[PDB]
């Protein structure tokens, strides 16, 4: 007449560390800052940001 | 003048093996859209079945 099938319970999700570990604290808090004119290009790569 | 017995094997297959499919599984499981797209094709499960 059917077929019998069981639902999970609830969910997981597994993912890796986050390393590199971003720096968003030295452009956010810093002593000094450039002017508007002669601004600083800042990159960030080769780590997962948080 | 002489007789000789001999044996001979002769070998039939009978049945393979008994298969049952679930249908609504194997299309596309755990989706209620797969429901309301498979249920709007008329029989195309039951006959199988
Ligand atoms: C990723 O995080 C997990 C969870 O902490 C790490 O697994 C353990 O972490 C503790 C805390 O530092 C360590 O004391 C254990 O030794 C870790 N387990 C093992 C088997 O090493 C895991 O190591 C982290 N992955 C890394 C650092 O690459
Ligand atoms: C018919 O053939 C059988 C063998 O196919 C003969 O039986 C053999 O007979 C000889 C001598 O009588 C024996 O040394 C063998 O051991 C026998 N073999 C077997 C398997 O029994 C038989 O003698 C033949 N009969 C006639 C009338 O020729």
């Amino acid at each position: 007449t059917s077929n019998f099938r069981v639902q999970p319970t609830e969910s997981i999700v597994r993912f890796p560390n986050i390393t590199n570990l971003c720096p968003f604290d030295e452009v956010f808090n810093a002593t000094r800052f450039a002017s508007v004119y002669a601004w600083n290009r800042k990159r960030i790569s080769n780590c997962v940001a948080d | 003048t002489n007789f000789t017995i001999s044996v001979t094997t002769e070998i039939l297959p009978v049945s393979m093996t008994k298969t049952s499919v679930d249908c609504t599984m194997y299309i596309c499981g755990d989706s209620t859209e797969c429901s309301n797209l498979l249920l709007q094709y008329g029989s195309f499960c039951t006959q199988l079945k």
